[PDB]
């Protein structure tokens, strides 16, 4: 039932389903009380298209809750290829820029900071780019400017929860997944009492940020490689965070901007207080 | 020119122009060799808002570069 | 149980063929309630 | 300014690295290619005068209405600034040929093109048609790898304008 | 990232071996046909805009639902996204064609792409078709260009097709 | 894996850009250069056996003490793992020759080299001396641009180890 | 960034002109000598470590104060910084040599460098000397290499020298 | 499964309490209006086929793309699936209406439904619309039936609407 | 499941059209070469056991680690599983070859396969290699059989190869 092979038999579109079952579907044949196996708390099964409506109806009745439906063939092509991003290409802006040296930087900051969503030409931050070109600001300075912009506020903040925002923030600004439940919490409390702007500053003035990017380096991916003071399970979070080269942050998804890192998963790396 | 243009998108209130002798606080070249920064980044003029003035200075000193000047931005 | 089960199974077999008739026994709520997913079929007619 | 030489040097520098066999092989391409490039350059250089007058006219022949009064192909100043502009394009094409890359085109014509053309009510279609014509005539001034080079850069401008 | 040589090298190394005389000459042949390859990549670059434009005109000629309200290439924002994706895919196909290997296409473009589109509600069958049209026109250009020396480019036209066909298959 | 082809493609991709005349000129270098590279590759390939035994021995002749008991050039297993290691280097040299760049060397021998050698008490000096010897003998197996290529990559390894 | 061609182009453009037949042939000659140039750049790359090492050994042979306590190449941290700077400068000199123009050297390396060293207390005259020693050895290698075709490289040896001499002058 | 009484009971139990006189009379009122409720459920049952049919005719009148090739209500197999889903949703809305609680609708029908449709490529906005049309016609029938005693059914018409609106919201 | 005709039909239908004279003759040609196709499928069926056996002998000749303890084709149970998978893949490749379309191979065999092997700890690169060896021998048989009429089967040998190559690519 778990992770599948194949798609169809006569022909179908197999969908794999996931639920949470009562002892009504599955119980042991024991002398007392009806219980399902504790590890099949959420169970998944792959069903071809016709049997599918009948299965969902049954599951819902006897008590289960469907958690997901997704085609099997989507889910057979693995996990993302990460070769492009295991070790990236760094882009850094020099002291006397060359006229297109600076062109390189802007295109990359865009891609990285905005998480590969398209920024259309009406959309670009032109006045701010003027500034970088003249040297009035530096690459880190410019990077902070994009984050406080409406375009950044609008595709990533306004329409999703704070859990999601912060998780995106780590990916964009720091290039790495969020290590702890404390990190999520520490941030949510800051936004709540100092506002959005103070909270944005907190990733860009951090010691972690400063070491790796310094000030003239565009933030680049770095979570597919071992880092310091990183729990070990933050390397699996990175797969959940980045879905491949053609994937992007996208707020235009049918289901909306949502999570990607399970809250249960974060707790595995440690729980304390505050 | 780092001759600040406008308010340099800092918004906020007053603008202070602070120059520091930064070491590799910032700008280590991505190169294999020894965490240097370009030679002409010995003094780093930078304009910050009044609200962000204190935090920045704290992390400049903390990372070792020393402030060389401070003037109100205008 | 009754001559109705035979007529329903004969009519399903005539309308939908052999594979749909086999699926009708296995997707039955009687199969699910008493074998579930992990139990091999076994003789039951000796217990009320 | 983008050339094969500057590109490989940029890539070395950004990894804090001496030029290695990968980068020197690349450079040899640019140097081996110079002969064809520079033949295209010399032919485009001496025919410049007529290539420009040919393309200017073709803009009016393809957009007849431009040359009527109240229009932007009328009067000495419009028609003068047109010849000049096509001449700028041919000039940067020769530069790109000689330089071993699109740099001169990227830095002096492509960066900013649309903003300028949009503020000044200049249609790219004219410029594409100027270049399509220049491409037609350069078919019989050159051949072989010099023609391929000339074409590469003319087409590069046409894509920049679409 | 792999190219056709790099691929050879990885397979050799997995044997613990210097390249086989078999593999050597396969690569000698790639060098033999490399001028043609450069013309083929150049054919696409030199007509990128028209290849996308012409594919586009024809896609919406066929599927007039995409440009109605409710349709996935409506309003201007979505059409620009669709035009942008056509360019992105044509780009990575040209990269694969210079490389003699599909990997850059599969790793940087195709990996996850189908699931992105499904999440977005973008009709993958329409995207597959837009890729089929780009293929027709792109190959058109590879086969009938400006004063290139006359010869046989069918091997390269096939290989370009498989890159277009990989993308189509991966997405539909 | 760094080759002229992958490098130009990487540079295009990172600017969201089709390959242009700059990048195709570069590629022509790599293709024009293949003949010399691949001649070096074939010569290094068939002489591998003896190039390896020659260099292995030279490590012991230059560091006589290595072959005494209690030392790291003593016993079948050390001397076996040595031949193997030089063979790895020659193998990746041929790969780098065939590939048109240092990629195979960078990815399979350079990345991590010092950490490994330091944990295992392997002195780079041996390996430099193995390579210096291989460089001496390759002087008479090749000449002209095949020798220059062989040299380029042997020297690249020696610099990686200094 | 400029190379020798790009430089020509910038000067031509400032006249509003297509390149002069004067400038054309100057550049035709650079293409003429380019194989030699590649060998010259290759001479430096292939001996970078020894060029730095040998310059270094000799710098401290002469100036034994730098390696005493109180000296600017003491303790290990400072010696590593000094060795690193020797490499950085040799690197930008090799870039200039591939380019046929000093600009990358002046813009990315030499600009501000003297004032950096003075701020640091690094004795610029010693740094200038380390550059003079790198020059001696680097040119040594440019002139006497492995089975390169025999000919005259003095023009290129001069030009390499001026890049070493620019750096020295700029720093002292 | 919950009904309006069962819901009261669950909330009371979570306090550890016998039902509040507050809750008692809210339920006494539901019994008061129950004949009207039975007529309202009967209005839907008695016109189920026409409600689905009329919703359908109108859905495809508006969205003629669904019945073209490429469209999600083409060919016959898909249209039958779409007609079937219209019935399923109308059915669970009628169950909720007999129950005085949405839970059967949310738990057996709406839970997971959106993600099913997205997996399938079924345009959820069109499905939402089909639900809006069923609502219009269903309520039409609740309000204008065969020789039912005259009175005010607006409270029940609202409640039925919220069940239609839940489904729409959940799916779009 | 698709075959080469069925594929044509699906693409035609997505246009809302009767098959193009283009597509008609492509299919007329498939019927033209169908006797050869039957011999090609028959070549594989008639030597299935040897194709698997010979691939196997050679796989373990190369990768003697798989048959050591710790290795993924040790003990007998695992070797039987590995031999079984070799047969399964050869089987779906022969089905694709009768069909003139890869879909049965991709849908019933390759879909999810890589992720299965990774979950199991089965070295995918070794599995890819076993597939490459089956290809060599299978094609060997397609090309040199018992008293078949002499002619050219290279088109079919290519197509068979792409099915072997699909599987390899999908798994590695
Ligand atoms: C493989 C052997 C095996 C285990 C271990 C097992 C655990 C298990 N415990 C369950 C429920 C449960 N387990 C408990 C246990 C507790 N409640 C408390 O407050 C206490 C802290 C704790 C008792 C010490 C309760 C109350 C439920 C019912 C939860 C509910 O339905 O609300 C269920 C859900 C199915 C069912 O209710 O029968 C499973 C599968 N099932 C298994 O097959
Ligand atoms: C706070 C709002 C704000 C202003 C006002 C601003 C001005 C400004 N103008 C600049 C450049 C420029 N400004 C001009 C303007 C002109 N050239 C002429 O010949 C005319 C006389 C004039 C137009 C009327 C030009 C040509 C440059 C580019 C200079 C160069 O790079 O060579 C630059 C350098 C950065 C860049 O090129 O983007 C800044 C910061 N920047 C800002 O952020
Ligand atoms: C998008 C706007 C937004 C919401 C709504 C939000 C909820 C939210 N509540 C949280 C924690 C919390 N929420 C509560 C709330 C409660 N505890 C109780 O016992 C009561 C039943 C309830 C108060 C009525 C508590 C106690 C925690 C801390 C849990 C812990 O760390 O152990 C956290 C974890 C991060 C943190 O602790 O700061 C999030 C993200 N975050 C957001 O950004
Ligand atoms: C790795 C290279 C890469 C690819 C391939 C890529 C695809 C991609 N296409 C997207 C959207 C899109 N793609 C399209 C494309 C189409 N619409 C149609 O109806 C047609 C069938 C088709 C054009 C042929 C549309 C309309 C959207 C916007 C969807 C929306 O926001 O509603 C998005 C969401 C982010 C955004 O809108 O910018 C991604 C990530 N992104 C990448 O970074
Ligand atoms: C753009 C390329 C580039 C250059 C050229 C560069 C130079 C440079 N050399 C530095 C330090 C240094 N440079 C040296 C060099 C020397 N000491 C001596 O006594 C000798 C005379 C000489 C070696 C020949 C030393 C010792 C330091 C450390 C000074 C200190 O921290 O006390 C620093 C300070 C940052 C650091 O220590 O990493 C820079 C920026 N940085 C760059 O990014
Ligand atoms: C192996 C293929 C096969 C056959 C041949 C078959 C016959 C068959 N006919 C049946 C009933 C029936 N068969 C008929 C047939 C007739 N009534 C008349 O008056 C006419 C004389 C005649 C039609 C010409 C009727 C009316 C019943 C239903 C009897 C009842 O339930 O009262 C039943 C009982 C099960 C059911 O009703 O579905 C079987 C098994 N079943 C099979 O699986
Ligand atoms: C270095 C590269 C470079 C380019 C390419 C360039 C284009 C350019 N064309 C301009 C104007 C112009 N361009 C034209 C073009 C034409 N008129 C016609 O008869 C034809 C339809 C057409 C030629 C095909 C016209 C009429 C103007 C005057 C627009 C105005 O000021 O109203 C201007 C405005 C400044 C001016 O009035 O000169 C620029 C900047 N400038 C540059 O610096
Ligand atoms: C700037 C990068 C670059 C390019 C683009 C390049 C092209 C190039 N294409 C060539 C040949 C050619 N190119 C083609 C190509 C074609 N023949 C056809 O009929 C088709 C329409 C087309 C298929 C792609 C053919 C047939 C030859 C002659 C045979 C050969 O040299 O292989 C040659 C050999 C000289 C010649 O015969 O003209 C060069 C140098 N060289 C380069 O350095
Ligand atoms: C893919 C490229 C690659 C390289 C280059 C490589 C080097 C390498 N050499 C090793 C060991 C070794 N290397 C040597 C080398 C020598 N012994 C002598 O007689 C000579 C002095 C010298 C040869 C010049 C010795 C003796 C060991 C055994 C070290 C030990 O385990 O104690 C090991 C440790 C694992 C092992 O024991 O095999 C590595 C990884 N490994 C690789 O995967
Ligand atoms: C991989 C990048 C690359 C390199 C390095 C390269 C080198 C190269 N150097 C060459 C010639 C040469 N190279 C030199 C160089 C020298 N003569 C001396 O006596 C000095 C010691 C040294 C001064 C630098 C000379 C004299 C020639 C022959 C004349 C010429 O071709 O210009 C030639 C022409 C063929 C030959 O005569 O051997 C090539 C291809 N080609 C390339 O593609
Ligand atoms: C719990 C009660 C329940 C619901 C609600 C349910 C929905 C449901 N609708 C389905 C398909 C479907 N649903 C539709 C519906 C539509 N197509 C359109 O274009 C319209 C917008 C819309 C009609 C208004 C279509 C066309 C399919 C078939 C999709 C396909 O196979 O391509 C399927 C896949 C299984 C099957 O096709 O039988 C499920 C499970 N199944 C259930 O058991
Ligand atoms: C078989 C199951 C069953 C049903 C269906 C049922 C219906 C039923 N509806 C009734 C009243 C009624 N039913 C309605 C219904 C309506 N008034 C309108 O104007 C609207 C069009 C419609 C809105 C739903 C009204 C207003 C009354 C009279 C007031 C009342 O008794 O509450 C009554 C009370 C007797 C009467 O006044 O006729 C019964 C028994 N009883 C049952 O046992
Ligand atoms: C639809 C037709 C079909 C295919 C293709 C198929 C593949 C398949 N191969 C499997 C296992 C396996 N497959 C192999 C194969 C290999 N091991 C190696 O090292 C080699 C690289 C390779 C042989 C060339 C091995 C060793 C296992 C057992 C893995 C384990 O249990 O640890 C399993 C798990 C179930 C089982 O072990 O029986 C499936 C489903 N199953 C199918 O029904
Ligand atoms: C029982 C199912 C079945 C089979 C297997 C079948 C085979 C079959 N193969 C045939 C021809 C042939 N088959 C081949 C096959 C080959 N030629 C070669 O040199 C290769 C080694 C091999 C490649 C696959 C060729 C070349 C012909 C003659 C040309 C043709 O008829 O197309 C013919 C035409 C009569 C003849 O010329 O002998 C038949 C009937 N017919 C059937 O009904």
């Amino acid at each position: 039932m778990n992770v599948l092979t194949t798609s169809s038999q006569r022909g179908g579109k197999l969908f794999k389903v996931t639920m949470t079952l009562s002892p009504a579907l599955s119980h042991h044949p024991w002398p007392s009380l009806d219980t399902y196996e504790p590890s099949q708390n959420s169970y998944s099964v792959v069903v071809p298209l016709d049997r599918l409506l009948a299965e969902m109806t049954y599951i819902k009745n006897k008590g289960g809750r469907v958690l997901d439906i997704s085609p099997a063939d989507l889910e057979a092509l693995g996990p993302p290829d990460i070769s492009s991003v295991a070790i990236p290409l760094k882009v850094e802006l020099w002291a006397k820029a060359d006229v297109s040296d600076v062109q390189a930087a802007i295109v990359a900051a865009y891609k990285q900071i905005f998480g590969n969503t398209y920024v259309l030409e009406s959309e670009r931050l032109t006045s701010a780019e003027s500034l970088l070109r003249n040297g009035s600001i530096s690459v880190r300075e410019f990077v902070r400017l994009l984050a406080k912009s409406e375009l950044y506020k609008e595709r990533f903040f306004f329409c999703t929860s704070n859990n999601r925002f912060t998780e995106l923030n780590f990916k964009h600004f720091l290039g790495r997944a969020p290590y702890n439940q404390s990190e999520i919490a520490a941030h949510l409390d800051r936004y709540q009492t100092f506002g959005y702007d103070a909270e944005i500053d907190s990733y860009i003035d951090s010691d972690e940020y400063i070491q790796a990017f310094g000030e003239n380096v565009v933030p680049y991916y770095r979570g597919f490689k071992s880092q310091s003071g990183q729990t070990v399970e933050s390397f699996n979070r990175m797969f959940k965070l980045y879905r491949g080269d053609a994937g992007s942050d996208t707020n235009l998804n049918l289901q909306g901007q949502k999570r990607r890192v399970d809250p249960k998963n974060l707790l595995r790396s440690g729980r304390g207080i505050v | 020119m780092s001759v600040l243009t406008g308010d340099n998108q800092q918004r906020g209130s007053k603008l202070f122009k602070i120059t520091i002798a930064l070491s590799p606080t910032l700008a280590h070249h991505p190169w294999p060799g020894l965490d240097t920064h370009e030679p002409s980044q010995s003094s780093y003029s930078t304009i910050v808002s009044l609200e962000r003035l204190l935090p920045e200075m704290t992390r400049i000193k903390r990372n070792g570069g020393r402030i060389l000047e401070i003037t109100e931005g205008e | 149980y009754n001559q109705s089960e035979f007529v329903e199974h004969l009519d399903r077999y005539q309308k939908s063929g052999y594979d749909a008739e086999i699926d009708s026994y296995i997707d039955s709520d009687e199969y699910r309630r008493v074998f579930g997913e992990n139990t091999v079929p076994y003789f039951r007619g000796f217990k009320y | 300014m983008k050339t094969v030489i500057t590109e490989v040097i940029a890539s070395a520098d950004s990894q804090g690295r001496f030029l290695n066999n990968t980068e020197l092989q690349a450079a040899n391409g640019r140097f081996q290619r110079a002969t064809a490039s520079m033949e295209a350059a010399r032919a485009l250089t001496s025919n410049a005068d007529s290539l420009v007058k040919g393309a200017v006219q073709e803009v009016y022949n393809k957009f007849p209405y431009l040359t009527q009064p109240g229009q932007m192909g009328y009067g000495d100043t419009n028609q003068a600034k047109c010849a000049r502009d096509i001449s700028h394009y041919l000039r940067f094409i020769t530069y790109s040929l000689v330089a071993g890359g699109t740099g001169p085109l990227d830095d002096y014509i492509v960066a900013g093109l649309r903003e300028v053309n949009r503020t000044f009510n200049l249609s790219p279609s004219w410029y594409i048609e100027a270049l399509k014509h220049i491409k037609g005539k350069v078919g019989s001034q050159l051949s072989g790898q010099p023609l391929t080079e000339a074409n590469a850069y003319i087409d590069y401008c046409i894509n920049a304008l679409s | 990232m792999q190219d056709a040589f790099t691929k050879a090298i990885v397979a050799a190394d997995l044997r613990g071996s210097f390249l086989s005389e078999q593999e050597l000459n396969q690569l000698t042949n790639l060098v033999k046909e490399s001028n043609k390859r450069l013309d083929a990549v150049n054919a696409i670059t030199g007509n990128a805009a028209e290849i996308i434009s012409d594919a586009a005109h024809k896609l919406f000629a066929e599927q007039t639902d995409l440009i109605r309200p409710g349709g996935n290439a409506y309003p201007n924002r979505r059409m620009a996204a669709c035009l942008r994706d056509m360019e992105i895919i044509l780009r990575y196909v040209s990269y694969a064609l210079l490389a003699g290997d599909a990997s850059v296409l599969e790793d940087r473009c195709l990996n996850g792409l189908k699931e992105t589109y499904v999440a977005l509600g973008t009709p993958t069958r329409s995207v597959a078709r837009a890729v089929q049209l780009m293929k027709e026109t792109a190959i058109g250009y590879v086969n009938s260009p400006s004063g290139v020396t006359r010869g046989d480019c069918s091997a390269l036209v096939n290989e370009a097709a498989t890159y277009f066909d990989k993308a189509a298959a991966s997405i539909a």
